[PDB]
């Protein structure tokens, strides 16, 4: 009793059957999403009320992004870092 | 408790003899009971490598 | 058995919020409290950020509603004020 | 044979489980060649023959002679 | 509603009757008092305790050694109190928290005996025919704690 | 031969020391040893998941045995302990089953009582 | 790997925590070079940290040789006789400090795989389970199907 | 072809039976969603992946607070099959600056200012 070809892809596939466990899992997901529908059905503000209520914060956030982007620049260089390399030959006298 | 080491180990890992009466019993259910006992899966000290199986006598 | 915990209002996972994870694991034998655990500190910081976001979003939405109310009031009062002759 | 009891506040469960002795009446008085060898040992210890055959030097030398001991 | 006695008339499991609450409370009080008296009189030898430390539950007794897989920020030889004790048990009685026993009941104390690194653990990633091969060696910090004593108090 | 490798001995030994306990030429010949040592290390890495998976299965088996000794089934024991707010984990429950049979008997009685 | 490596059980040296804690590290020997970039960090450690460590660990005898062999090293000898030798080659002061503190806090027992994260000499208080725990007895100890 | 799905508006019109079932009052609706990702974005369209990233639900089972406003609701409608939405309940009102560090989100969806 063999299934011609490769299983699960061809015209003739292994018969797959739905277990009670699979049905329960799907029903659980469906219930979660029905609740999602209910909770998405009651907007707090209308579209016209929300228009522009976050504009200031969004603009400040993008100002921060622009500042970070435009502040990119090579780091400082210190004489101390250069001179500290002389310590590789520090010894005890 | 308070046993010596060797007697304690002997008691813990001793193999017990069980009796099943197969009269009018389904062979599958008999076999489930017997297989559990033979493997030793009825013992909390069970481990696959401890050889903790028991004897089962089915009549 | 997480469904029962959820029904009783606890965390589904006992390793979530609860006494078993939020209380100090140990203390000095003298009684001095132990330094806060790293996970507890991280979790406190996360909860603080969550509360701060809650406050920010609520305040933004309330301010938006108040601003919309003021805009409606200004529109109606101005259209009334146009009646002057 | 266990007695369970919540405390008055209901925050700790107390289990009383004394050890029960065996009744005296529930006790009895004290009473007063390689092939064949492997078959005999297998029958004696309710094992198969395969356990009793020797192993090669390689396996024997692989075995650890000073295993760690706990407790 | 009477149903004649058949194989399926009643559930296979034996029917259970809830004991009358008055007698239940009386029995509960009696047992609690008896165990409290045992504690008062010191009618117990070794005590064991299930204690939640680090992220795990350890079955513990006096003089036991415990290997925590992380550094604790404690000097070696320093004494500590393990505060999340889930269970404390003796030969003849056990006390179960819901989920944790009170501080007044049980006092489990430990000592930082050792601070070590684990033996080198190998992390090897390999995928065939992809020239994908990676090797890493990781040593985890560890602390050995010795459980010094487990004390219970008659606070039931 | 301006630059020639002089450490190849030690580079080979680093691999071979991990293969010394293999069978056959895999413990001697670097060509064969290196392939098997890589497989050994990959197995060692992937075995950290199976160790945890098997310990829990071992704990569940031992708890099942111990609870069946008292007429309980493992699902009933675990669920009823949770409902009674006892947060003992399976490792500890198996340890109790083995070393504190009276405490485990108490827990099984508690679980059955809660069930009823 | 575990199968290709020795293993031991969790243990202390002499029940190190029961009565009192005894620091198992007893000797540190720092072989350091006067000259040589390899031992620059060791020199800084000897200058700035070895004295404070010594007075923090009065039970550890610390020797400083100022004349190494083949590399600057720290040899830690523990009470149980174990000797752990660690190269301090090209290590910074902080690296050497952490390494020395690790040696101080660590016991002489081998750093190999530890089979169990716990060690009880008295694993059972109520009696280790044996097949006859939880098994009821019968009148006169009669085995099943016994005639008398 | 496979395309974005337009959810008919009648899907998001609660009935009195739903109001009783779920315990939300259409008048005085809740202000904030608690959204958790309970489903992978793998094997889902790139637009659902992008919506999840926007909403900040990359980690599953990590609650995120969002405004209960029409635009956020549009995005949530797009990815409603990957998330669990519950109203954020504030029994003691929103936390004050004093107790901002002592809040905890109970599994019931309540932000309690004591922990
Ligand atoms: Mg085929």
């Amino acid at each position: 009793g063999r299934i011609p070809g490769r299983q699960w892809i061809g015209k003739h596939r292994r018969p797959r059957f739905v277990s009670l466990r699979a049905k329960q899992n799907m029903i659980r997901r469906l219930e979660i999403e029905a609740e999602n529908h209910y909770w998405l059905s009651m907007p707090y503000m209308t579209r016209e009320q929300e228009r522009g209520h976050a504009a200031v914060r969004r603009r400040e956030a993008f100002e921060a992004i622009k500042a970070a982007a435009t502040s990119k620049f090579p780091p400082h260089r210190f004489i101390a870092d250069q001179l500290d390399h002389l310590n590789v030959t520090k010894k005890w006298s | 408790s308070s046993f010596s080491r060797a007697p304690q180990q002997w008691a813990t890992f001793a193999r017990i003899w069980y009796l099943l009466d197969g009269k009018m019993q389904p062979p599958g259910k008999l076999a489930a009971m017997a297989s559990i006992r033979l493997q030793g899966l009825h013992k909390p000290v069970y481990h696959a490598l401890s050889d903790c199986g028991d004897h089962v006598v089915i009549m | 058995g997480g469904q029962w915990r959820l029904q009783q209002g606890l965390a589904a996972n006992p390793s979530g919020y609860g006494p078993l994870t939020e209380l100090p694991d140990w203390s000095y034998a003298d009684g001095r409290p132990a330094p806060p655990m790293k996970g507890q500190l991280r979790r406190k910081a996360e909860r603080e950020t969550f509360a701060r976001r809650v406050v920010l979003l609520s305040q933004e939405m309330d301010a938006g509603l108040q601003a919309w109310q003021l805009r409606q009031q200004k529109l109606q009062e101005e259209q009334r004020k146009q009646e002057n002759a | 044979n266990v007695e369970l009891a919540l405390t008055s506040d209901g925050r700790t469960i107390v289990c009383y489980h004394p050890s029960v002795d065996i009744p005296y009446e529930h006790t009895k008085p004290i009473p007063r060649e390689e092939g064949p060898m492997i078959e005999q040992l297998s029958k004696m210890f309710f094992t198969t023959k395969h356990r009793w055959y020797p192993h090669g030097r390689y396996h024997r030398c692989r075995k650890n002679l000073n295993p760690p001991k706990d407790r | 509603g009477y149903v004649p006695k058949t194989s399926l008339s009643s559930p296979p499991w034996p029917e259970v009757v809830l004991p009358d609450p008055v007698e239940e409370t009386r029995h509960h009080a009696e047992v609690v008092k008896k165990v409290n008296e045992m504690i008062v009189t010191g009618q117990y030898g070794r005590l064991f305790a299930v204690v939640h430390f680090a992220s795990r539950q350890w079955k513990v007794t006096s003089e036991d050694l415990i290997l925590i897989g992380n550094e604790l920020d404690l000097a070696c030889g320093e004494r500590i109190r393990l505060e999340k004790v889930l269970l404390v048990g003796a030969d003849n009685f056990t006390l179960l928290g819901k989920p944790l026993l009170g501080k007044d009941l049980v006092r489990v104390e430990a000592t930082v005996i050792e601070k070590t690194e684990s033996w080198p653990r190998i992390i090897m990633r390999f995928r065939k025919r992809k020239n994908f091969k990676k090797k890493r060696i990781v040593t985890t910090p560890q602390t050995v704690l010795r459980i010094n004593s487990i004390e219970i108090a008659p606070c039931l | 031969l301006r630059n020639r490798v002089t450490d190849r001995y030690f580079r080979i030994q680093e691999v071979l020391k991990h293969a010394r306990h293999f069978r056959g030429r895999k413990n001697r010949c670097y060509r064969l040893a290196v392939r098997t040592v890589i497989r050994a290390f990959v197995k060692c890495t992937k075995a950290r998941y199976l160790k945890k998976k098997n310990m829990r299965t071992l704990w569940i088996n031992r708890i099942t045995a111990a609870s069946q000794e008292h007429g309980l089934k493992y699902p009933a024991l675990i669920g009823n302990l949770v409902k009674c707010q006892v947060e003992l984990n399976r490792k500890v429950l198996a340890d109790l089953a083995i070393y504190e049979p009276k405490t485990f008997k108490s827990l099984a009685a508690l679980a059955s009582r809660r069930r009823h | 790997t575990a199968r290709g490596t020795p293993s031991r059980f969790l243990a202390s040296v002499l029940h190190n925590g029961l009565g009192r804690y005894v620091q198992q590290l007893q000797r540190l020997s720092f072989s350091v070079s006067r000259d040589g970039a390899s031992s620059r960090g060791a020199r800084e450690f000897v200058e700035r940290e070895v004295i404070d460590f010594a007075r923090r660990n009065p039970g550890v005898v610390i020797y400083v040789n100022s004349r190494p062999c083949c590399v600057p090293r720290v040899v830690a000898e523990y009470l149980n006789g174990a000797v752990r030798e660690e190269s301090i080659h090209c290590k910074s002061v902080e690296e050497i400090s952490t390494l020395v503190q690790k040696l101080a806090d660590q016991s002489g027992l081998d750093v190999i795989r530890i089979r169990k994260p716990f060690h009880t000499d008295n694993p059972s208080i109520q009696g280790q389970w044996h097949p006859f725990t939880n098994k009821p007895t019968t009148f006169r100890g009669l085995r099943p199907r016994e005639v008398q | 072809k496979f395309t974005r799905s337009r959810i008919p508006e009648k899907v998001f019109q609660a009935s009195p039976e739903d109001h009783e079932k779920y315990g939300g009052d259409p008048q005085n609706p809740h202000k904030l969603h608690i959204v958790t990702r309970i489903k992978s974005t793998r094997r889902r369209p790139y637009w659902e992946k992008d919506i999840i990233k926007m909403l900040g639900l990359e980690k599953a089972h990590t609650p995120q607070v969002h405004k209960n406003i029409p635009s956020v609701n549009a995005k949530l409608k797009v990815v409603k099959h990957l998330i669990r939405i519950k109203p954020l309940k504030l029994p003691q009102g929103l936390p004050a600056e004093e107790n901002m560090s002592n809040t905890c989100l109970k599994s019931t969806g309540e932000l309690v200012v004591q922990w």
